[PDB]
């Protein structure tokens, strides 16, 4: 009866290379909740890279990933996945996934309530 | 509040009532002690320490009025701090509104999609707003959160247009958010500015009639203790020609006789502002 | 593009001192902002939603006020649990999700 969220797949990467992170969400669905991917440089602060919401296809991305990211999800399994592309030496961060309930109601006005333990990409 | 406001006119329709007894009562007792036409200077000063006794009741009364009159107030005060601040934030919900007229206007006028998604940026933050900008259970109370819930949604399905580069749904989108904005709010804000206007006419009548009623207990007070100085400086004075005491006697049936127009008007005052107040 | 402006970038209190946090939003979001704690090392939990709705399980020492454009967050009693960074957000919408710079608030 815990909601949680583990991501994986991420770790060290020559600049240039390509990754698929993975979210697993457990104890609640995708389908009711939007994924958001948002990093942390070493030192630095959050900084929101996408999301996906899988009730209606809809995905965005941050203006400085745009075009390299591509975020997609699988509700059969209850993932979402992040492959990234053309990595350089700005993408190093910690990654984390965070669920953000939708409008209307307290679940959108909740935001992040429930965030991934998070993986490093290097 | 309302129930300590209908409790005070009550009381203060009371102490009226006690205060005109009193005077009828004063009026009758000067009556038969002057009928026979007695000179002697017992009954003087006895049927006028009957005066004495009257003003001492009277003026303990008007004080119990006083302190009432000034708790009215303080009262009223309070209504019209209440109404004030919903009328500040129908003001500002108003202007949500023209925030959101404004952009609606600019999505019009727009070319490409950067400035739509700036626009819907403002009508979303707008619409959160106004949403929030209410003080409460009544039926178009519910509509009107309602119809924000399903403006906002609107507004997310334009900017979901709009970030996929389609403009013209995204003008669209736009369009369906006036009618569900015209269908389900615009109700509820022309009922909220006809109570605003109704609310602050109320305040300036009652502005008015409780002024009158503040004039019409000073005037009060001011009689009282003219009749105090009529009837010593006819009392101590130990007056004996009957042609200054007949005088003496028409001036306080004329002081008497207005303080009945005064007591009445008291009377009709506080019955008005019951009404007016509930 | 909604800046979030945090301020202090960094601040040094003791156990017991009042501690605030002001965020200053480039255009108005509402009250869609949120506070959240980060423990070094940790993924960041959330504090404060709606600018002044505290979430669940979060002690009521932590509170968050709205004027404007300006969030505040406050710390009445700072314990000694209570060393972290402090980030505003503001949720105003999914793609237009920004952090605040963060307030490192140290023992
Ligand atoms: C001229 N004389 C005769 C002198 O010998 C007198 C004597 C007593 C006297 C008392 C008066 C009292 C009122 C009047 N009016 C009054 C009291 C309470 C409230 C209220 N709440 C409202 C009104 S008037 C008055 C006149």
């Amino acid at each position: 009866s815990e909601v949680q969220l583990v991501e994986s797949g991420g770790g060290l990467v020559q600049p240039g290379g390509s990754l698929r992170l993975s979210c697993a969400a457990s104890g609640f669905n995708v389908v009711d909740f939007s994924l958001h991917w948002v990093r942390q440089a070493p030192g630095k602060g959050l900084e929101w890279v996408a999301y996906i919401s899988s009730s209606s296809g809809s995905t965005s991305y941050a203006d400085s990933v745009k075009g390299r990211f591509t975020i997609s999800a699988d509700t059969s399994k209850n993932t979402a996945y992040l492959q990234m592309n053309s990595l350089r030496a700005e993408d190093t961060a910690v990654y984390y996934c965070a669920r953000w309930g939708y409008w209307p109601g307290e679940p959108w006005w909740k935001a992040f309530d429930y965030w991934g333990q998070g993986t490093l990409v290097t | 509040d309302e129930e300590r406001l209908k409790e005070i006119l009550f009381f203060l329709l009371l102490i009226i009532i006690f205060v005109v007894f009193l005077l009828i009562v004063d009026y009758k007792f000067l009556e038969e002690f002057k009928e026979k036409n007695v000179t002697d200077k017992e009954e003087f000063n006895e049927v006028i320490k009957i005066d004495e006794a009257v003003m001492l009741i009277s003026a303990f009364l008007l004080a119990i009025a006083a302190a009432l009159l000034k708790e009215l107030e303080e009262l009223i005060r309070k209504r019209f701090e209440e109404w004030e601040k919903e009328e500040e934030t129908l003001k500002k919900l108003e202007d949500n509104w023209e925030t959101l007229n404004d952009n609606l206007k600019v999505i019009e006028k727009a070319d490409n999609a950067a400035q739509v998604k700036d626009a819907l940026t403002k009508m979303r933050a707008a619409a959160l707003d106004a949403q929030k900008a209410t003080p409460p259970d009544s039926p178009e109370m519910k509509d009107f959160r309602h119809g924000f819930d399903i403006l906002v949604g609107q507004i997310d399905d334009a900017l979901k247009l709009a970030n996929e580069g389609k403009v013209k749904e995204a003008q669209a989108a736009a369009e369906q958010l006036k009618t569900t904005r015209n269908a389900y709010i615009q109700k509820y804000l022309e009922k909220a500015k006809e109570t605003m206007e109704k609310r602050k006419e109320i305040r300036r009548e009652l502005e008015k009639i409780l002024g009158v009623l503040a004039g019409l207990y000073v005037g009060a007070a001011f009689l009282m203790v003219i009749a105090k100085f009529l009837t010593k400086k006819i009392k101590e004075e130990n007056t004996t020609d009957k042609e200054k005491l007949n005088e003496w006697y028409e001036f306080v049936y004329v002081l008497l006789i207005f303080a009945f127009f005064i007591i009445l008007a008291i009377a009709v005052v506080l019955l008005k502002l019951l009404e007016i107040l509930g | 593009d909604i800046q979030m402006t945090q301020s202090p970038s960094s601040l040094s209190a003791s156990v017991g001192d009042r501690v605030t946090i002001t965020c200053r939003a480039s255009q108005s979001v509402s009250s869609a902002v949120a506070w959240y704690q980060q423990k070094p090392g940790k993924a960041p939990k959330l504090l404060i939603y709606s600018a002044s709705s505290l979430y669940s399980g979060v002690p009521s020492r932590f509170s968050g006020s709205r004027s404007g454009t300006d969030f505040t967050l406050t710390i009445s009693s700072l314990q000694p649990e209570d060393f972290a960074t402090y980030y505003c957000q503001q949720y105003l919408y999914y793609s237009l999700v920004t952090f605040g710079q963060g307030t490192k608030v140290e023992i």
